[PDB]
RNA sequence: CUAUGCCGACUAGGGAUCGGGCAAUGUUUCUCGACUUGCUCGGCACCUUACGAGAAAUCAAAGUCUUUGGGUUCC
RNA sequence: GAAUACAUUAGCAUGGAAUAAUAAAAUAGGACGUGUGGUUCUAUUUUGUUGGUUUCUAGGACCGCCGUAAUGAUUAAUAG
RNA sequence: UUGAGCCUGGUCACCGGGGUCGUUAACCUUCUGGCAA
């Protein structure tokens, strides 16, 4: 948010998870990251160039982050042929 | 789970579930033509009949009415349309 | 939700979303309207109608083909029953109820059972003569019910 | 030739039904079942419209008391239409008259009938402008902007050089009602129902 | 029986919502919950939604994106003036900036803010923030 | 209700400062228009009945309030009982209740009045006790 | 007495049981029955868990309530 | 300068027709209308002034027909 | 009976307000005055 002069005042801006558009709290214990490196031909992935996902701890309770992360890795085009958006 | 297309189901998944909860309810019985073993006519008959049928011509009775899909036992070729 | 009951069940019929003639059928409409009417000479009701014609002589839905609904069918060609079906069934079911309990005076679950039939006539009797179905002096006696059936 | 060709259009334009006339009285020239059927057999009006494309469709409104006859033999003769009017497509639509909504202030005391409603109506001009393939679904899907797009569900029989005739049938039916819509066919796996 | 329509729409979306799905279905469909949908698309809550036309009440799919806290209905259809509307905001809204007000104004379904543009009162349908 | 013989009673019904000479035959009948967009009837023009207190060919002038409502009761004579149906506003709770009040008007023989058959009063000034209402225009179920 | 009004919508995983229906180039016993598997509707319930609720015991409702409004009785 | 608003329960009036209701015609008892014919009344005008009759004339209402034209019955709710 | 395209004038790329044409006929109907098939 912003006042009237036009920058930005807070404490700072919380993180949203990928698979349900939520903020992540302070205190989200169960809120992780999952880093993934890009890959070149013949293997040997470059480091220093990543794709990132956050997965809230009320997704990891409740089970769905493993289909969370199949979706979001085969929208980004990571995998093939694990998660269909037709059942 | 928790992302579905719900716009486009599976057909399997649709011929597995009740017909009203289908995401567009419809019936799931159909009409049959039926010819006498030893005749010539041609009689069209439902699959959930609750009455005795019987053919045009001289025959006996086609099927025998039930809770759900009605047994044939005349050796009748149907096609069914 | 039933009206007198605990049952919940919703077994019922879909119709199909194609609301057309059938695409392999030869009624021609005016044969089958003429066969309605031969059925009602010959006195069933008009659930017995569509069940006789969906279930031998193959056609679906007679509105399909008709154009109208064969009740209305009926109203037009004259051969339209003073009483509507379901209050002369549910009337029907009170007399032989009424009849049973009067040649058996004990079962009180009878007796429990005439009560709800009588009350569903009633509610039944009410919407009809606020339609305009029925004269608005309708009203229902049980001594006058036998007569009214028969 | 002969007279038997004013009574035929109601009305008189400059070269249209004159031109839909003359056509359908070289084909009626054939004796037959086809003179038998075509006897009493008119039109009211024709009007010349554009596709996306250089195509050319003629919509035809047909009166009300022909389509018993119509249904049966516009398809003997929509195949001699597409081939006298030089690659031009032929739509036939019956025409209808829609009334007003009763507004507080203009009291309508007739009643609009449910048949004379323009949703019916335009249920009536969607199911009549398809007319070898009926409807089998219809789905009114919102943007986020908000534009509505309707996607018509149709069935897979009888895709005999209709395949675009529902292309050029949207393409009507896109200034027809003022309302977006696409046809598309399913895909009928397996055999059954 | 079912006596509100929009309530069980609004009931069912609030649900998927806090469950966390992507997708809702709702059945009956109609011309208020339409109007209600729009609303709320417009001012950016919900997504695209798919109206199943069928031949009956019709159904509806509902695509979800987060980023709202509840949907809900007021029941009965109390008579907004314009001078409750902000009444109604501080009884109802989270804030003063953030929140809904969706009234059945005589011009149409709108919001409380747009309907105060119009100068014009109506009944209270619901809110969504 | 039902209409009788005018000359019924012991004073000869008779439409007040109205004279039948030689040199004009019969006795002619005097109508007025109550106004306010209402239409004298018929009937009233050309029938047979007197009643002193009608809005038409009578005295009672029609000023003040006109209301609306249905009709309940017509066993008594040439009045009626009018059910007019409200609903109140209780502020503490922001809800309706619903609320009848019974009026009192009178019909004229023009008028033929039964159950439901909602019609439309006018203030007729002070009649009998209670009615001070007389009906003027009849949206009638038949019609 | 379920110390828990009635109607209606939604909400998590599984396995038993009753009544019905659908399907099996399934098994068996001189056209059917019995048994096995899957699906579905309506009931009686059960195990785990808590997105959620409660003061807690506990609850798939006693959840969808300070983010307080589906309808209606009793108290 | 000695304002303005609060007021509006309730009544009156203007504007809108979203939300919630009843009939718009079934035995068609229907918009039907410089339309083919008839009848009942009135003189809002003139025949020289009141008054009495026929009615051209202008108007109110009632009787059988004429298709003007697309002639009329919402799906049937995982309600009943 | 929902949406799309204009004219003109109003405090800020924006908003409220009046008229229209075609989708589908676009101030229903009446009285008065005028033009008149
Ligand atoms: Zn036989």
């Amino acid at each position: 948010m912003e006042n009237e002069a036009g920058q930005l005042v807070d404490l700072y801006v919380p993180r949203k998870c990928s698979a349900t558009n939520r903020i992540i709290q302070a205190k989200d214990h169960a809120s992780v990251q999952i880093n993934v490196c890009a890959v070149d031909a013949e293997g040997r992935q470059i480091p220093g160039e990543k794709t990132t996902y956050a997965i809230s701890g009320f997704v990891r309770s409740k089970g769905e982050s493993d289909d969370c992360i199949n979706r979001l890795t085969t929208q980004d085009g990571l995998l093939e042929g694990v998660w269909s958006y037709q059942r | 789970v928790l992302a579905v297309d719900l716009l486009n189901p599976s057909h399997e998944s649709e011929m597995r579930k009740h017909k009203l909860k289908q995401l567009v309810q419809g019936p799931r019985s159909f009409f049959m033509d039926v010819k006498c073993p030893g005749c010539f006519n041609i009689t069209t008959v439902f699959s959930h009949a609750q009455t005795v049928v019987i053919c045009g011509s001289c025959a006996s009775v086609l099927c025998q009415p039930t809770g759900g899909k009605a047994r044939l036992m005349e050796g009748c070729s149907f096609r069914r349309k | 939700g039933r009206m007198h009951s605990k049952g919940k069940g919703i077994a019922s019929s879909a119709l199909p979303y194609v609301r057309s003639p059938p695409a392999w059928c030869k009624a021609d409409a005016d044969s089958v309207v003429e066969q309605i009417l031969k059925f009602s000479k010959k006195g069933m009701s008009p659930s017995q109608i569509g069940v006789t014609l969906r279930d031998s002589h193959g056609i679906p839905q007679v509105r399909f083909i008709t154009g109208q609904k064969i009740m209305r069918i009926l109203k037009a060609n004259g051969l339209a029953p003073e009483l509507p079906e379901d209050l002369y069934n549910l009337i029907k079911k009170a007399v032989s109820v009424r009849k049973h309990l009067e040649r058996n005076r004990k079962d009180k679950d009878s007796k429990f059972r005439l009560i709800l039939i009588e009350s569903r006539i009633h509610r039944l009797a009410r919407y009809y003569r606020k339609v305009g179905a029925l004269p608005p002096t309708w009203k229902y006696e049980s001594a006058t019910a036998s007569a009214l059936v028969a | 030739a002969l007279n038997k060709i004013v009574k035929r259009s109601s009305s008189q334009p400059t070269e249209t039904d004159l031109l839909v006339a003359q056509c359908l009285y070289d084909l009626e020239s054939s004796s037959k079942d086809m003179a038998k059927e075509l006897r009493p057999l008119q039109i009211t009006s024709a009007r010349e419209v554009e596709v996306g494309g250089g195509k050319k469709a003629i919509v035809v409104f047909v009166p009300q008391p022909l389509l018993k006859a119509f249904h049966k033999c516009q398809a003997r003769l929509t195949r001699e239409l597409e081939k006298k009017f030089a690659d031009r497509h032929v739509i036939f639509i019956a025409q209808r008259r829609i009334l007003p909504k009763p507004g507080r202030k203009s009291r309508v005391t007739q009643k609009r009938p449910r048949s004379r409603t323009l949703t019916a109506v335009h249920n009536a001009i969607l199911e009549d402008i398809v007319f070898p393939t009926e409807i089998i679904g219809k789905r009114t899907r919102q943007a986020t902007d908000g534009r509505k797009t309707i996607k018509v569900f149709l069935d897979n029989r009888d895709a005999n050089t209709v395949d675009y005739k529902l292309g050029s049938f949207s393409s009507v039916y896109h200034k027809l009602t003022g309302k977006n819509v696409t046809f598309e066919f399913p895909v009928a796996t397996g055999e059954g129902l | 029986v079912r006596q509100s329509v929009l309530a069980d729409c609004l009931n069912n979306i609030v649900n998927a919502e806090r469950r966390g799905r992507r997708q809702v279905l709702i059945r009956p469909s109609s011309k208020v919950i339409v109007k209600f949908l729009t609303v709320m698309q417009k001012h950016g809550y919900i997504d695209e939604f798919t109206e199943i036309d069928d031949h009956r009440s019709g159904k509806i799919v509902i695509q979800l994106n987060g980023r709202i806290n509840k949907c809900g209905v007021i029941s009965p259809r109390f008579n907004v003036k314009l001078k409750d509307i902000e009444k109604w905001v501080n009884q109802l809204l989270p804030s003063r900036q953030v929140g809904v007000i969706v009234l059945t104004t005589s011009r149409g379904i709108m919001s409380h803010n747009e309907a105060r543009a119009k100068d014009a009162g109506g009944k209270i349908l619901g809110f969504f923030y | 209700a039902t209409e009788l013989v005018v000359q019924s009673e012991r004073a000869f019904q008779k439409q007040p400062h109205i004279f039948q000479n030689a040199k004009k035959g019969a006795g002619r009948r005097w109508y007025k228009d109550v106004g306010l967009g209402f239409k004298t009837p018929a009937e009233a023009i050309y029938g047979e009945y007197v009643d002193k207190k009608c809005p038409f060919v009578g005295q009672v002038s029609i000023r003040g309030r006109i209301l609306t409502g249905t009709v309940v009761s017509t066993k008594m004579h040439r009045t009626i009982i009018i059910r007019r149906e409200y609903l109140h506003f209780i502020p503490k709770y922001n809800r309706y209740e619903k609320r009848h009040k019974n009026l009192a008007a009178h019909v004229s023989p023009a008028f033929r009045i039964n159950e439901g058959d909602v019609v439309t009063v006018g203030q007729c000034r002070p009649l009998s006790k209670t009615v001070r209402f007389n009906v003027l225009r009849v949206v009638k179920h038949t019609e």
